[PDB]
This record gives C-alpha cells, sequence and structure tokens, in this order.
C-alpha cells in the first residue's frame, strides 16, 4: 500500500514567537514557529491585519528560537534549537522570500534528548554570543563574530557542562560591552538519586547561576551560584548599561524576584489575585510567558499569568541599584504562547490554543484609576494584593488569525446537502472551544445588493481617468438595453455622464487616458472627455475584445476588425480586414505593459473547436502565429501574467491554463455549466475568476497557483471593482439581481464558520436521520454550572459574614459580577474536579437544540448513537461516563452509562436510565442492534434493557485499558492504549467475544479507522500513522475452550494472540493525529485518508494507483532529501522514521518543495528525473488535484 | 564498553529496577518537553496552561519514581 | 583509540594513503559527511594532520554515508590517538 501524504491544511498553532527586522529594514517582522514549520508574519502598521509571507516545512522539530543582531547591523537572523542536535542560523532573505541557512553547527545525535543541547537557546543581547543548552548537564556556547566582508561566523562551541544538573530555562544577561553572561535557573539531583529518606528531594533548592564568557580567554566560568527561596519557572532579561540596571526576573510560584550579581538585594512582588477569584485556593500562580518593551528612555515588562491576565511590570532604580518591582494590571486576553511587543505600538499574541491575536497598544497601562502594587508595600506572607478584572483598556482588538489548534474530533460528511462534504471539527480548549464546519473555499462578504428589472447579460466598472485610485461607472448590459450607474455617494442611476445607446452592450472600456470606449453589436461608440462607427453593410458585431490602447472586434462570418489608438487620441483602423476559418466566439487580448505601447498576442476561439494566436505588431498584423484544437468548443479566453498564461474556458465545463512562452498545459473540469472567465485583482495582483456552476479564483502565491472556490451561489456575470467603500471588490450578476461582493479573508484554502462550545469536546457523532450532532464536552480542574453557582452563594454569604452594610453591597455585586470564561478563564476547581455536558447541536448554525447538564466530577469520555434490536425504531444516545476520575497517579470511583431516548426528531434527549460500570466506559460501538462497551479492559456487549442494560457478553482477554472499538461485520478492532490492535470477533451462536488477532508492536493508539475488512489505520500519541493489516489466510472462526485448555495447554505467540497483524505503513506526520477518516474531499475526485491534528494541521494519505506514478515520486524525493535537505538541520528520512522505519510512504509535503527551490537546483533535480521542471511541477499539480483539493 | 559512560541513562550488569526505570522517566519528561504536539496532548487533558504542565514536568525530573529503593 | 572531545570548525584531513577512507570504518565507498575535528587535534604541528594516522593531509577527510547515517559523525572529534 503505497501512500502519498499531502499537506491540506498547514498547522496554525504557535508555539514559539520571535520579532526583529528579518528584512533588514525599518518595519518587523514576527517569526513564528509551529513546532513542524517556520513562519515569517508582517503585521501592517496601517490596515492591521497579519500577512505571512513565507512558510516553511523543516522537518523537524523546533524546539528554540531567537533573534540576534550582531553589534552595528541593520538585519535580525534567526538562531534555531531543534531536534536535529545541530545549530543553526538563518537568514530571511526578502528579495528571494526564502530563510537562507548561514551556519550548521553540529554536537550531537538527533530527537529531543536528555542530555543533548537544542531544548533551551540564549542570545547575548549584543549578538555576541549564543549558548544552547539541553534539558539535563550538557550546555554549549558559541561565540559569534562578524568578518570583513560582513558575513557572519560562528566560532568552536565552548563546553560548559555540570553533571547531575537539571536546568529549567536559561537567559543572556545584557552586561553591556562586558564579557557576555548566561543566566539559568538550576538544580542539581545528585543527592535526591542518593537519598533513600526522601528528604534530599524535599530540601534540594534551584539556584541562579551566572555563567560568564571570558571573550579573551576563550572559557566558560560558572562565575556565580545561589540558591533561590522557591522554584522559578522561567527568567527574564532587564535591559543592562546605559538602557537599564542589568539583572534577571525570575517568575516563580506566586511571586517575581528581582537578581543582580554584587551589592544590590534581593527585591521581590507577590502575584495580584484576581479579588472574588472562584479558583481553588490551594492554586498556586505562575507567569506563563513575557514580552519586553525597550524604548529610548525606559523599558517595561509584560508578563500574563495562568488566568490570561497580563500586568505591566517597571522596575524602580536608585543610581543603578533597584529598588522595587512595580506591577499594574494590563488587561486580559488568552492565555498565550509567546507575546511581542512590536515597536509600531502592537501587542501580538501567539494564543497557546485557539485564534491568535493582534492588539493595538491604544494606552501604556498609565491610568491611575486601578492600583499599582509594589514590592515595598508592607504584607505579611499567605497574604496577598488583589485586583478587579476587567474588559479591555489598553488593548484594542486589530486581527484574529483563526486557529484549529487543537482538533480534537472530526467528521468529513454533507450535512448541508452542497455538492461538496464539510469537515466538521471539533475545536479549542475549555471556554474558547467550538464546533467548527470547514468548506473547500473563500469566505464572501456581501457589499450591497440591488435588485434589477428583467434579466441582465452582462457587467463593467470603468474609471473615469487612468490616475483615479477608484473606478466611477458600472454599466449593466440588459436583452434590449443597457444601463449606466454612478458609484458617487449614493450610487444613483445616471443618463447625461454616459451616452452609450438603447442597444445592448459587447463592452464598456477607459481607451484614452480619459476617453471611453462602447462596443455594441450595431457598432463602436467613442466618447471623449462622441465618433460612431457602424457596422459595415447588413452584419453585426458578434464578439470583442478591448484593451488599454487596442480594440479588436469580431463580425459574423468571422471577420476580424482591429482598432489602435495614436497618442494623439483618436482611433484608427487597419487596412485590413482578417477572415477565419469559421466564426467567432470568444476573443481575449493582454493588458499592455507599463513601458511599451501596444500588447502583441490576440487569443481568438472559433466554432472549429480551436484557439489561434494572432500577432497585433505591425511587422505580422493579423497574422497566425500558433493555432491549437480543444476538446470542445470554448466559451471564454483570458489571458494573463502570472510569465505568460492563456486561460481557457470551454462549452462543457473543463477549463485549461496554457503557458505561452514558446506551450504545455494542464486542465481540470470545473462541469455542469459553461466556463467565463474574467480579469479581477486580488491582492494587488492580476488573478483570474472562473465561473461555472460554482465561481472559481485562480491566483498565483509565491510562483504557486491555487484555485479556491467562492462559497457563494452561481453568479452570471463579473467584473473588477474598486471604490472607497470597498477598495478591492468584485461587481457580479446573477439571474435577476446585481451584487458588490469583495473577497476579504482567504482562511487558506479552507473557510470557517464557528459555533461556540462550553467545554472542551471529547467526542460527537452525527444523528444519522436528521442530520443534528449529539457532541460531549469534559474538562478537568472544572467546575460544572450548578457547583459554579453554589460556589459563588458561599463566597457571597463569607464575604457578607467576614462594615456589614457595605459587605451586603459588594456581595450583592459579586453575585451580578459575571465576566464570560472565553476572555477571563473557566475558574480552575482542584485535580479530580471534573465538568461536562452532552450538546445536541444543528449543523446547518450551531443553535443548541438541547443541553444536558453532568453531575459535578461526571466526565463524558465516550457516545454513540444508536437503534436497539428489541425496540426497533426508537433511537438511543449512550454516554459513557467517568466518576471521581484522578488522571495522576490514576485512580476513579467507576463510572456510568447513561442512556437516553433521542426524540422530536434527534432534537431532544429524553433520559432513560444511568447504568453503573466498574471503571471507566471509555469506547461505545453500536454492534449488530446491541452495543458495545470497552469498560477499561473488559470488553462487554449490552442490550437496552428497560430500567439497566444488560451485559450478554464479556471478554476479559485485553491486555490493558481500552481507547477505542471500530466493527466491520462481526469483526471488532479494539484500540488498546498501549498495546496497540487487537482484532475480535463475535461468535453469535455460541455468545462469545473471541480474540484472534494482535500487533506485534506497542503503540500509544489515539484514533483508529477502518480501510477494508482486514485493514485498520491507525495514529498514536508519538505523531505517527500505521496501517495494519491482517496476513491472508488469517482465520477469524477461533475457539476459546469451556474448561481452561486455550489458556493453559493451547495458548497465542509471544504472550500475545497466535495470529499477527503485519504492518504494511509507519510515516512520522511530525505531530499527534486525533482524526482518521476514508473519504472523497471533491465530488468525483479519489478517496483518500484524511487525517487532522493537535497543532491544527490536516492532511491526506493518498494511494499512488500505479509504478508510473509511485517510481517517479519515490525518485522525486531521494533527489530533494539531498539537494533540498531541512531546513534545521535534521535528515528526512530520520524525521519521518522517528519512532519506526518509514514504510510505504512518501513525503508531498517534501515532492512540492521543488517548486520553491531556485531554478538552479530545479533543473538539476529534474535532468536527474529526465524531465524538465514544468513536467515536475505538473506532475506534483495532477496527484494533488486528483483526491485534494 | 568505556566510552558508553559519557552518555547519561546507558547501564551495565549491576543497573537495578530503580536506576532503569528512573532514567525511562526523566527521558520520558523530556521527550514530552521537546514534542510540541505531546506535550498539547497533556496540557488538553489535565485542563492546564502549557507552562505550568513544562513547570509539572521540571519539578517531576527530580525525583521521578520515588526514592532509591534502600 | 578515537579522541571524542567536542568537534568544532577545523575540518579532518586525509593523507594519500588514506585518502578517501572513513576515519570509522576504513571503508572507501560513498564519502558522505565532511569529518570535523576538536581545536587541540588542529593546533600547530598537529594542524594538517591526516585523522587516521598524523600524515600531512592533502585531502579532506569524509564519513562515509554508512556512518552518517548511523549519527557517527556525531560522536565527538575522530582524530585517532
Ligand atoms: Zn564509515
Ligand atoms: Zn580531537
Ligand atoms: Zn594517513
Amino acid at each position: 500500500m503505497f501512500l502519498y501524504n499531502l499537506t491540506l491544511q498547514r498547522a496554525t498553532g504557535i508555539s514559539f514567537a520571535i520579532h526583529g527586522n528579518f528584512s533588514g529594514t525599518k518595519q518587523q517582522e514576527i517569526v513564528v514557529s509551529r513546532g513542524k514549520i517556520l513562519e515569517l508574519l508582517r503585521p501592517d502598521p496601517n490596515t492591521g491585519k497579519v500577512h505571512t509571507l513565507l512558510t516553511v516545512e523543516v522537518f523537524g522539530v523546533i524546539r528554540s528560537l531567537m533573534a540576534f543582531r550582531l553589534t552595528g547591523g541593520t538585519k535580525d537572523y534567526i538562531v534555531v534549537g531543534s531536534d536535529s542536535g545541530r545549530i543553526v542560523i538563518l537568514e530571511y532573505q526578502p528579495s528571494k522570500n526564502m530563510f537562507e541557512k548561514i551556519h550548521q553547527e553540529t554536537f550531537g545525535k538527533s530527537g529531543c534528548r536528555r542530555i543533548v543541547p537544542g531544548q533551551f537557546l540564549a542570545v547575548d543581547p549584543k549578538g555576541r554570543a549564543v549558548m544552547i543548552s539541553a534539558i539535563e548537564k550538557q550546555k554549549l556556547v558559541y561565540i559569534l563574530n562578524r568578518d570583513a566582508a560582513a558575513r557572519l561566523t560562528i566560532s568552536s562551541p565552548l563546553e560548559a557542562h555540570k553533571a547531575n544538573t537539571l536546568v529549567y530555562h536559561v537567559v543572556g544577561v545584557d552586561v553591556g560591552f562586558e564579557n557576555p553572561m548566561f543566566a539559568c535557573l538550576e538544580m542539581d539531583y545528585e543527592e535526591a538519586d542518593n537519598d533513600p529518606t526522601g528528604e534530599a528531594a524535599a530540601n534540594t533548592q534551584q539556584t541562579l547561576t551566572f555563567y560568564e564568557l571570558d571573550l579573551g580567554l576563550n572559557h566558560v566560568v560558572r562565575k556565580y551560584s545561589e540558591p533561590l527561596e522557591e522554584h522559578g519557572n522561567f527568567l527574564i532579561t532587564v535591559p543592562g548599561g546605559s538602557d537599564g540596571p542589568s539583572g534577571v526576573l525570575i517568575c516563580s510560584e506566586n511571586y517575581i524576584t528581582y537578581k543582580n550579581f554584587g551589592d544590590q538585594p534581593d527585591i521581590r512582588c507577590p502575584i495580584p489575585r484576581r479579588r472574588n477569584d472562584l479558583d481553588d485556593p490551594e492554586r498556586g500562580m505562575i507567569f506563563v510567558c513575557s514580552a519586553t518593551h525597550k524604548t529610548k528612555s525606559m523599558f517595561f515588562f509584560l508578563a500574563q499569568t495562568e488566568q490570561g491576565d497580563i500586568f505591566k511590570i517597571t522596575l524602580e532604580t536608585d543610581e543603578d541599584m533597584v529598588t522595587e518591582i512595580r506591577l499594574k494590571y494590563f488587561d486580559t486576553v488568552p492565555v498565550a504562547a509567546a507575546m511581542c511587543v512590536l515597536k509600531t505600538g502592537f501587542l501580538f499574541v501567539a494564543s497557546e490554543f485557539g485564534n491568535h491575536y493582534l492588539y493595538q497598544i491604544a494606552h501604556l497601562g498609565d491610568d491611575d484609576e486601578e492600583p499599582e502594587f509594589s514590592s515595598a508595600m508592607p504584607l505579611e506572607e499567605g497574604d496577598t494584593f488583589f485586583f478587579q478584572p476587567r474588559p479591555l483598556k489598553n488593548l484594542v482588538l486589530v486581527d484574529e488569525l483563526d486557529s484549529l489548534s487543537p482538533i480534537l474530533f472530526c467528521q468529513i460528511a454533507d450535512l448541508a446537502n452542497e455538492d461538496t462534504p464539510q469537515l466538521y471539527v471539533a475545536c479549542g480548549r475549555g471556554p474558547r472551544s467550538s464546533l467548527r464546519v470547514l468548506r473547500h473555499g473563500l469566505e464572501v462578504s456581501e457589499m450591497a445588493v440591488s435588485e434589477l428589472p428583467g434579466n441582465p447579460n452582462a457587467v463593467w466598472t470603468v474609471r473615469r481617468h487612468i490616475e483615479d485610485e477608484f473606478d466611477a461607472y458600472i454599466i449593466v448590459s440588459f436583452v434590449n438595453a443597457t444601463l449606466v450607474l454612478s458609484i458617487g455617494e449614493t450610487v444613483e442611476e445616471v443618463t447625461d455622464s454616459g451616452f452609450l445607446g438603447t442597444t445592448p452592450t459587447l463592452s464598456c472600456s477607459l481607451l484614452g487616458d480619459d476617453a471611453l470606449v462602447q462596443v455594441y453589436p450595431d457598432g463602436i461608440r467613442h466618447i471623449r472627455a462622441v465618433n460612431e462607427w457602424k457596422t459595415p453593410g447588413k452584419k453585426t458585431i458578434v464578439k470583442c475584445a478591448v484593451n488599454q490602447r487596442q480594440v479588436v472586434i469580431a463580425l459574423t462570418g468571422g471577420e476580424l476588425v482591429y482598432f489602435e489608438m495614436d497618442p494623439s487620441g483618436q482611433l484608427n483602423e487597419y487596412t485590413e480586414r482578417k477572415e477565419m476559418s469559421a466564426d467567432v466566439v470568444c476573443m481575449s487580448l493582454a493588458n499592455v505593459p507599463p513601458g511599451e505601447q501596444r500588447s502583441r498576442f490576440l487569443a481568438v476561439g472559433l466554432v472549429d473547436n480551436t484557439v489561434r494566436i494572432i500577432s497585433l505588431d505591425p511587422s505580422d498584423c493579423l497574422q497566425p502565429l500558433s493555432m491549437q484544437a480543444l476538446p470542445a468548443q470554448p466559451e471564454s479566453l483570458c489571458i494573463v501574467e502570472m510569465f505568460l498564461y492563456l486561460n481557457i474556458g470551454l462549452q462543457n465545463g473543463v477549463l485549461l491554463r496554457t503557458v505561452l512562452d514558446p506551450g504545455d498545459l494542464s486542465d481540470t473540469r470545473t462541469g455542469s455549466r459553461p466556463v467565463k472567465l474574467f480579469r479581477v485583482r486580488m491582492q494587488g495582483q492580476e488573478a483570474v475568476l472562473a465561473m461555472s456552476s460554482r465561481s472559481w479564483l485562480s491566483y498565483s502565491y509565491q510562483s504557486r497557483f491555487h484555485l479556491t472556490p467562492l462559497s457563494y451561489e452561481t453568479l452570471e456575470f463579473a467584473s473588477g471593482f474598486a471604490s472607497e467603500q470597498c477598495p478591492e471588490g468584485i461587481v457580479a450578476i446573477s439571474t435577476n439581481t446585481l451584487r458588490i461582493l469583495a473577497l476579504e479573508k482567504l482562511g487558506a484554502v479552507f473557510n470557517q464558520v464557528a459555533f461556540p462550545l462550553q467545554y472542551t469536546p471529547r467526542k460527537f457523532v452525527i444523528h444519522p436521520e436528521s442530520n443534528n450532532l449529539i457532541i460531549i464536552e469534559t474538562d478537568h480542574n472544572a467546575y460544572t454550572e450548578a457547583t459554579k453557582a453554589q460556589r459563588k452563594q458561599q463566597m457571597a454569604e463569607e464575604m457578607v459574614e467576614a462594615e456589614r452594610e457595605l459587605a451586603a453591597e459588594m456581595a450583592a455585586a459579586f453575585l451580578n459580577e459575571n465576566l464570560p470564561e472565553s476572555i477571563f478563564g473557566a475558574p480552575k476547581a482542584g485535580n479530580g474536579q471534573w465538568a461536562s455536558v452532552i450538546r445536541v447541536m444543528n449543523p446547518i448554525q450551531g443553535n443548541t437544540l438541547d443541553l444536558v447538564q453532568l453531575e459535578q466530577n461526571e466526565a463524558a469520555f465516550s457516545v454513540a448513537v444508536c437503534r436497539f434490536s428489541n425496540t426497533g425504531e426508537d433511537w438511543y444516545v449512550l454516554v459513557g461516563v467517568a466518576k471521581d476520575l484522578i488522571l495522576n497517579p490514576r485512580s476513579v470511583a467507576g463510572g456510568f452509562v447513561y442512556t437516553y431516548k433521542l426524540v422530536n426528531n434527534g432534537e431532544k434527549l429524553e433520559f432513560l436510565h444511568k447504568t453503573p460500570v466498574e471503571e471507566v466506559p471509555a469506547a461505545i460501538a453500536p454492534f449488530q442492534g446491541r452495543v458495545l462497551i470497552g469498560v477499561g479492559k473488559l470488553l462487554r456487549v449490552y442490550d437496552l434493557g428497560k430500567k439497566k442494560l444488560l451485559r450478554k457478553c464479556e471478554n476479559k482477554h485485553i491486555a490493558n485499558y481500552i481507547s477505542g472499538i471500530q466493527t466491520i461485520g462481526h469483526r471488532v478492532i479494539v484500540s488498546d492504549v498501549q498495546e496497540s490492535f487487537i482484532w475480535v470477533r463475535y461468535k453469535r451462536n455460541e455468545n462469545q467475544l473471541i480474540i484472534f488477532a494482535d500487533d506485534t508492536y506497542p503503540r500509544w493508539v489515539t484514533t483508529a479507522s477502518l480501510l477494508d475488512y482486514d485493514t485498520v489505520a491507525g495514529a498514536d500519541k508519538f505523531g505517527n500513522i500505521c496501517v495494519v493489516r491482517l496476513p491472508p489466510n488469517t482465520n477469524d472462526e477461533v475457539d476459546e475452550d469451556p474448561t481452561g485448555n486455550k489458556a493453559l495447554w493451547d495458548r497465542g505467540l509471544l504472550n500475545g494472540a497466535s495470529q499477527k497483524a503485519e504492518v504494511i505503513m509507519n510515516y512520522h506526520v511530525g505531530e499527534t493525529v486525533l482524526s482518521l477518516q476514508k473519504t472523497t474531499l471533491i465530488p468525483g475526485g479519489s478517496e483518500s485518508l484524511v487525517y487532522t491534528t493537535l497543532s491544527g494541521g490536516i492532511g491526506i494519505l493518498v494511494p499512488f494507483t500505479s509504478h508510473e506514478d509511485h517510481d517517479f515520486f519515490q525518485h522525486v524525493e531521494m533527489h530533494l532529501r539531498s539537494e533540498h535537505p531541512p531546513l534545521c538541520g535534521r535528515d528526512h528520512l530520520s524525521f519521518r522514521s522517528y519512532y519506526f522505519p518509514v514504510k510505504n510512504v512518501i513525503d508531498g509535503d517534501l515532492c512540492e518543495q521543488f517548486n520553491s527551490m531556485e531554478p538552479n537546483k530545479q533543473k538539476n533535480v529534474s535532468e536527474e528525473l529526465d524531465r524538465t521542471p514544468p513536467e515536475v511541477s505538473k506532475k506534483l499539480e495532477d496527484i494533488r488535484t486528483r483526491y485534494a483539493f | 564498553e568505556h566510552l558508553q559512560s559519557k552518555y547519561i541513562g546507558t547501564g551495565h550488569a549491576d543497573t537495578t529496577k530503580w536506576e532503569w526505570l528512573v532514567n525511562q522517566h526523566r527521558d520520558s519528561y523530556c521527550s514530552y518537553m521537546g514534542h510540541f504536539d505531546l506535550l498539547n496532548y497533556f496540557a488538553i487533558a489535565e485542563n492546564e496552561s502549557k507552562a505550568r504542565v513544562r513547570f509539572n514536568l521540571m519539578e517531576k525530573m527530580l525525583q521521578p519514581c520515588g526514592p532509591p529503593a534502600d | 583509540i578515537f579522541c571524542r572531545k567536542q568537534a568544532g570548525v577545523a575540518i579532518g584531513r586525509l593523507c594519500e594513503k588514506c585518502d578517501g577512507k572513513c576515519v570509522i570504518c576504513d571503508s572507501y565507498v560513498r564519502p558522505c559527511t565532511l569529518v570535523r575535528i576538536c581545536d587541540e587535534c588542529n593546533y600547530g604541528s598537529y594542524q594538517g594532520r591526516c585523522v587516521i594516522c598524523g600524515g600531512p593531509g592533502v585531502s579532506d577527510a569524509y564519513y562515509c554515508k554508512e556512518c552518517t547515517i548511523q549519527e557517527k559523525d556525531r560522536d565527538g572529534c575522530p582524530k585517532i590517538v
């Protein structure tokens, strides 16, 4: 089973962000790690929107990023720490839009290893030195120097290894131009390992150690080391020299502490808590991340707590000594993986999960309605500062990067009765959870809608002057009339300014700098800022093709007439009229380049079912250049630049792109409707809009094309639009309607509609008749609303029973104080506390139809919708619940299965009964009109019963906890939590569940899918996919002995079952998969295995249909592994072979990097493939379009 | 061979259950810290911030299996 | 015995007789990764020493493909001592 992997949706989750002048210019970019991908973002300081400049799969695990700058340099470098074990320095090359590898220095073996450096990266602020540190023992420092040519130079690593030492964080200390110093929060574990009592573990203290690099002597000395009062989670570099007092803030449990070496005393400030906090009082508070803002005369830090609350932190100084730390509450935003404050006054908040935000900083947090806390204030221990969380005051939201991380569950189905299946995606964590519906397409924004009388057939948009930044007129052609509208303040109908005529119009263009030209079947009208051209004899104008300085028309009998405008301004008809082999059905004429005075090539489509290119230069005017036969009669033509391409839309739904540089072409069926072609302006470039049954948009993106449909109805005509109301839109007419639309959000390849959920969604099931979703949502550390209310009631009573008139008011205020969990965080209940709900939801618009709330500390883990044989038509929802589950160390008070009778056409849950079970019912699967429930390691068949479920059969031979259950016929595939796949047969007459086969490997299975009766695709916690198959002549007709013989004498193999599954495929995706589904993503496309991930990636695995594909892509992958090796210094084959050797999968994420190589390499690689680069690019496009969009 | 001692978490014929499991647990926590997706999974499962999950794993590195046998 | 100090920027060298051999396995098949040696092994008289035998180095030393796959490029400075 040979397979090709393609990413459809790149990962959207962010784990690191760094900011800098990576382009080497005044403006700042952000480089973000998405784990497997490195990406460059530009926030536009004008429009607010954040543009992705570049995305690169690095086929490795990024573990650290730093920006750094050599002293005197204008441009920032990216230094990368990764699982590779090689330190990589990249420079962004703005001209080529690529990350260029400036250095790659090697120090260890690959993988996320304990003692090999890569996890922690620290750079000296001046950029003189970089230290890469492992979690344990090994730390390496590389000196950085600038050569005469100004190219970067990396020194040989200097060893700084201290055995038995765990490092929590390392940061570079700003010492100005004194010797570089790094600071590490470290704990030595030697004594704990040698103490049988455990006292040594308890009395081991973290230390802050400063390692100084003596630049002169090339050695790293462990110059100071000091025990901390409490364990810090991370460090912040404080500005030094002229900028600040140097030193490093330690963020720790409940505290922030400032330390510097020498005479500087410790200053410590407690982290202010929320007043009236509903959280468990046992919970400490940490800062999760920080940003620094350094300004010409001052600096401050932003630090965010676990609740999402940001504090502005400032340091008061007397001489060079810090005297106090001051904390002002700034704003509350979603909990962040990273924060970057940009020089232009924006805060970028890379969310831990879900959508990322750009905020403008409206105010610097220099109000005083809200108090500023200080390390100098008198306070007790156990006592604390309290602040009030309140809506956004210092921040204004300006962009939101819609992000799928984490995808917890997925179903690909049509639930809308569209042509194409949608992806129903369970997303987010906690109160930022959502169900998202993904469609292949672009979001459309209806700017205006005005109904038109009669049946309009055409429309154009014409400027008044060439220098006009916005259009002036919209012209609509009906059957017997054309109408002109002035797009002024009131978009009103005009008559005088326009002239035109009563008759239908074939074209309206701005010919001169200010001259308008109308083409109608009875002739041509020219309107200077009026010259009339009657059609010769009884003929009429059939087709036309206009330009900035050219006008070509096609008359009945296929007679071409050519007009060219002279610089004086008038039109001059050519002294010759050419006839064609047949009548003309469509024409196209490329726009004139800014420098030239006329375009050369003219595309003409004939009833001959052929297209012909004709020169318009006076040397060979109206002369044949190159013809071409087409599978059907053409409907539209469009020449466009990005190279030159001729787009051909036929009478049937087929569309063709051809390259007229010399050429070859590629085609695809859109059919059902004749394809029309229009010129549209998208993202400041020329894009083509093809119209059939759907409106598709073809546009080039970094020399890589895209053909994405519009999530919209059928349209009949369209033209480019640009006004002050809509700077870059499209005017489109449909049957008896005129519409002004805009394409604002690409949303990548998948537009999203999101419906909020209340807790983290674990699973959902589609109810088959009414197509509603039954969703189970469940969080740990959570209060149910009943408990959340009761907690609130007791805290109000306690606040009164702590003056008492004011206390009563504050308690009444607090009972009404009801800040949204989505913004301020769901209040964290203690360990082992759970909240869970069952929601019935409509997938068309996410209205909750029904909402069952479960008891406090009930956690729903499984759900199924089914019929039972006894009750026939009646529908049931079975929900499996853990009671009082503790995760770590694991224990549980057993579980329950709740049964509900689905009623009111699957819109309401009628509770039926609650059935106890001994351990978590972790999987439920309908089987042969009965339900199969996996309770811990026990697989049981349960009949509905009346007052409780009845256990018809049970199997106790499963090795460990059961995570999932798939079924096909009498076969049951059980996913063990660690021991991978077990195949079971239900013996129907004999009432037995028999294990007949197992895997030969441990796999930490997360999800599974059946490919066929014998074959299972699985995914695991370690970012792998596998396919396991039963070998031919595997027998499922197996016994289990009634006396005991088959557990005593007769037996299985290697301490597993007697028969074994073959692993026929292995592949490291690079990221954890929780959904697998075999499906077709496009109507009349090939079937594919679709997967989804915790970083929000969507990808496919697609079967090669023949060796003519397989062995070609095998050779492509082989050459790209050597000619285009992974950016951050990994071996690609090693990365795809992370946990098991790669088997029968070719990486299309690598193969599609062919298109992103420089032409020097594209040539060389294509030569070793016996092909030219366009043929390689086409064969890559062909396999994507065959299954993927 | 002697040179294997350059590398922590190797063993030898008198390596105990406790020594071996403490290396498995320490290597596991370091792997969880590096693999962003494996860290995602635990943060979602516990309903806890990725920064607190990392901190809790670092705290577990000191004595991951409880004290040495005796 | 091999030196196994952390390797640096200095490139390992081979004499004509040992030219094209892999320092680790002594095969002449498919040189792939450039050998890197520690500064101490490439200092003064030690500079330019053949990695395998210490003779004047006429060419750059290369670890073979089989060794690069096994990450034996990563063990440290393969100067024989
Ligand atoms: Zn070798
Ligand atoms: Zn050496
Ligand atoms: Zn030699």
